[PDB]
């Protein structure tokens, strides 16, 4: 919307499923493995404004798709609201590490990193937490939208 | 230290047609971002065809080669080494 992604000059950082515990309003939670598509770009107006987009899909149901794109400007309201302490250079990296955790997680682990993502309709927030012996943490939450 | 491994194994070919190709290869230690798979003729300097394959796939198919020439078939896997090493391919050549 805001952003205007190029999309024909794209990077792929990040392309595989995640298992992502799927929270919806009148249904029972799912744990399902959910598809990331991490690229970065630029604008389509302005190759000096650099995007990070991230797109989430399933394999078994191929109109599901939800979307987040932070531009290098948005991202200074984004790392000051969260207390983060990379710049927008490295961040795609601390995204994709975070996802691998949740990959390499196994039900025994403590603390266990954890995806997750809640669905109101027109608005979706993920988020990965990490659950301790004392407390869910989140290290990360973003807001996506469907389509 | 074998946990540490970045480069598929054992890529090979499991099917064929005139002009097509599906190859299979064992996925590295090390959490597969997505792959990379390039193939061109092995008679040097024309251009290496690349797309891009999902991390949890083990296989891919390849269309439109010359029947009876020879591909050299590359995979190799994005991952955490990616930022600071070098890419590191398997490859095969492959006939028909």
């Amino acid at each position: 919307a805001q952003t205007g992604f190029d999309l024909s000059t794209a990077t792929t950082l990040f392309w595989r499923p995640v298992p992502v515990h799927v929270k919806q309003q009148d249904r029972e939670d799912v744990l399902e493995e959910l598809t990331f598509r991490i690229l970065t770009g630029v604008a389509k107006q302005n190759h000096n404004l650099r995007i990070l987009r991230i797109h989430i899909s399933s394999d078994s149901d191929l109109f599901f798709l939800h979307t987040l794109e932070v531009s290098e400007e948005d991202f200074q309201s984004l790392k000051n609201d969260q207390g983060i302490l990379v710049d927008f250079a490295s961040f795609p990296g601390k995204i994709i590490s975070l996802l691998e955790k949740c990959i390499l997680a196994q039900p025994g682990d403590s603390p266990r990193f954890q995806a997750v993502l809640t669905i109101r309709g027109g608005e979706s927030v993920f988020k990965i937490v990490e659950i301790n012996d004392f407390k869910q943490l989140p290290h990360i939450t973003l807001a996506f939208r469907p389509g | 230290q074998g946990s540490v491994s970045s480069v598929p194994t054992k890529l090979e070919v499991v099917a064929a047609t005139p002009t097509s190709l599906l190859i299979s290869w064992d996925a590295p230690a090390v959490t597969v971002y997505f792959y990379v798979i390039t193939y061109g003729e092995t008679g040097g300097n024309s251009p290496v065809q690349e797309f891009e394959v999902p991390g949890s796939k083990s296989t891919a198919t390849i269309s439109g080669l010359k029947p009876g020439v020879d591909y050299t078939i590359t995979v190799y896997a994005n991952n955490k080494y990616s930022r600071w090493y070098g890419i590191s391919p398997i490859s095969i050549n492959y006939r028909t």
